[PDB]
């Protein structure tokens, strides 16, 4: 019965740890995906924003009831 | 009321003030309830404009149905009674049924329950919440059993303020339930369904787990 | 590399996709029509070589979903090829068939029975091109495969015998044409049962041989058998549709979908079979116009289930006018009801 | 030996569970942070379109009743 206690504990906890780490991998997949699309946005947006600033500066330079109630 | 014709059309009274209503997704059908005693649950066709349908005598004491949803599937109607302990009942309104198909009554602890919604991806799933508790439902018609769970959120889940919440809804594509908060936050749950080894036993009816909290504004 | 569509040179890029290769304008145009009007870009997700799937579960997922997409498009291409053969667009069939074959080679490998359907379509296109010996090549391959084959189903072997018969039908021995179509009909009968449209397709080719033999009574018998099959199946759908629409009404109501339940390629083959059957049934024996009325009913039903409304109406009107002189009221009242359903729907 | 080994193993396992929960919630916190940052970035695009049109441009019925 002691050996059965050992076997049960070993197997159960080994499976538990494998499950928990593989779940961590599953959430890591989403983590990486988001980090990728976040940084794609951050780069492309900051590029766009800066060229907007340049174009707006160029635009700036180049462009240069009451009575009825009564 | 028609804005451009500038004319009103009317659905004729209740024994009490109208408590809650929901329209079918196709806007063919309109359902309504009234508060107080003697309440009647009364359902209507938009485009006859003089329709009739009724559930008599739905509850003896129950002070009218304080929230009610209709299936976009259009087979079923489901209701929450005003009462000191509230009722949950499902109704095969396509039939001339005048009695509950299945019933459950719930602890007071959940509180006034006054939002209810049907799942467009299902026929046997509903969500409801009070200000202060949220509830998942599934109806096992072959068993004749309606099962509920109403787990309790606390700070511990995120070590964060969460406070009071108002409405809950079935996600677009995922096995998930959404809850919107006064706190500026959304809460989301996942549902877990009887694991095969459980099937030989109680097969504990599907459990809801609060996977995620995020602040949106 | 080569023009994958014909193994002539990669003379030009497929500007639609880059991944397709053409022996210049003629095959560029024909393959554009054939595969690119049907799907075009979806081959690009197939053609892209994968980046590294990093773990066993990633490799398995990526392979499974890629392979099952490949299979799905393989079958869609094979359906498109079948329809092009039935539509007579043998030029367009040649790309679709060659693609379906090559993708079957890639997933299944050349040795597979799964190529045999494509090989037989490539025979059928070759016979549309009159390239009898070219069809004999792919039948030779199929025949060796099936003779070795450990598992060839009754339907699969019926396909083999049917195309073998068709090849001899381009050849010159009517005895072989009967022998092989008879084998096709047997294997169809045991796979499907005796009243399937595919069995009837066998009976149809047999009837056309008996008509060429001018054995009018046997030819007409076969045409009758086929016509009855088509009638019975379309009746099964048309009746079930009307019966369900009639059967019950909660206050919810309902409306049921008017539907052939056929493959569009099976609908095209139905039209080819029924039309040739009608013309041969008249020209062999105008003495039985009621069989023409039956075929007109059959086609009017098919057209309604398609919502080929124009021919549905025309062929019902023909059937009604003929049935009033030739036939009892049951025929006329059926055709009137069908017309009322077409005109209401 | 056999018992003392089993007991200490179970204790170790329990703390393994503690660690697993700790990291799980840490990654959930990460996901929250990423979601916030996504929203911020998507919003930040909104302004950019507006101004360029200005360069092209440079070149009580109630009381009535
Ligand atoms: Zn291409
Ligand atoms: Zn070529």
């Amino acid at each position: 019965h002691l050996e059965r206690n050992l076997a049960t504990l070993k197997k159960k906890v080994i499976k538990e740890g494998e499950l928990h780490r593989t779940d961590y991998v599953r959430i890591m997949q989403e983590n990486v995906s988001l980090i990728k699309e976040i940084n794609e946005l951050r780069r492309e947006l900051k590029l766009t924003r800066s060229q907007i600033y340049d174009l707006e500066s160029a635009l700036k330079v180049s462009k240069k009831q009451e009575e009825t109630g009564r | 009321y028609d804005v451009v014709r500038n004319t009103q059309y009317h659905l004729q009274g209740h024994p009490n003030i109208i408590s809650c209503l929901c329209v079918s997704e196709d806007r063919r059908w309109i359902a309504t309830a009234d508060e107080g005693p003697d309440c009647l649950i009364i359902i209507w066709d938009s485009f006859t404009g003089i329709p009739v349908h009724t559930i008599f005598d739905s509850c003896p004491e129950g002070n009218g149905m304080r929230s009610i949803a209709i299936t976009r599937d259009s087979k079923f109607l489901a209701t929450i009674s005003d009462s000191a302990t509230q009722k949950v009942c499902i109704w095969k309104w396509t039939l001339a049924v005048e009695t509950p198909a299945c019933t459950l009554e719930l602890p007071k602890e959940y509180g006034f329950q006054d939002n209810l919604v049907f799942n467009p991806a299902n026929n046997k799933e509903l969500v409801s919440n009070s200000k202060t508790q949220a509830i998942y439902y599934c109806w096992f018609e072959d068993k004749g059993i309606l099962a509920h769970s109403a787990p309790v959120l606390t700070e511990k889940t995120f070590n964060k303020l969460v406070g009071k919440f108002s409405q809950s809804v079935f996600h677009l594509k995922l096995p998930q339930v959404l809850s919107a908060t006064k706190e500026g936050k959304l809460v989301v749950w996942d549902i877990h369904y009887p694991s095969s080894t459980s099937s030989s036993a109680i097969s504990a009816f599907p459990f809801i787990k609060p996977r995620k909290l995020v602040h949106l504004q | 590399l080569s023009c994958e569509v014909c193994e002539a040179p990669a003379e030009r890029m497929c500007t639609a996709c880059t991944v397709t290769y053409y022996c210049g304008p003629v095959h560029q145009k024909a393959d554009w029509d054939s595969i690119h009007a049907k799907i075009c870009q979806l081959l690009i997700p197939l053609r892209t070589t994968m980046p590294f799937y990093n773990s066993e579960e990633e490799r398995q997922h990526g392979l499974q979903q890629l392979q099952r997409r490949q299979k799905h498009l393989i079958e869609f291409c094979y359906t498109v090829a079948q329809k092009y053969l039935f539509e007579g667009r043998h030029e367009d069939a040649v790309p679709a068939a060659l693609h379906s074959l090559r993708f079957r080679m890639n997933v299944h490998g050349l040795s597979s029975v799964e190529l045999v359907p494509a090989y037989l379509l490539l025979a059928e296109a070759s016979l549309g091109l009159g390239r009898i010996v070219q069809a004999e090549e792919y039948l030779s391959q199929a025949q060796w495969t099936v003779l070795k084959s450990t598992d060839c189903s009754n339907a699969t072997h019926s396909l083999l015998h049917r195309n073998l018969g068709l090849l001899y039908i381009a050849k010159k021995n009517l005895d072989e044409a009967r022998y092989h179509l008879a084998n096709d009909i047997y294997f169809a009968s045991c796979a499907y049962g005796t009243e399937d449209i595919r069995t009837s397709g066998g009976y149809f080719h047999l009837a056309n041989i008996f008509y060429g033999l001018k054995k009018m009574e046997l030819a007409d018998t076969l045409y009758t058998k086929v016509s009855e099959i088509w009638y019975t199946y379309l009746n099964s759908h048309y009746q079930a549709l009307l019966e369900a629409r009639s059967q019950q009404t909660d206050l919810l109501g309902k409306q049921f979908v008017n539907d052939t339940g056929l493959d569009e390629a099976q609908e095209a083959e139905a039209i080819r079979i029924l039309t040739s059957t009608l013309i041969i049934q008249e020209s062999t024996s105008t003495k039985a116009p009621q069989k023409s009325i039956l075929i007109l009913k059959t086609l009017s039903i098919l057209y309604y289930l398609m919502l080929e409304c124009s021919k549905a109406k025309e062929y019902a009107m023909k059937a009604l006018s003929l049935a009033e002189t030739y036939v009892s009221e049951e025929e006329q009242r059926f055709i009137q009801e069908l017309l009322s359903v077409i005109s209401a729907e």
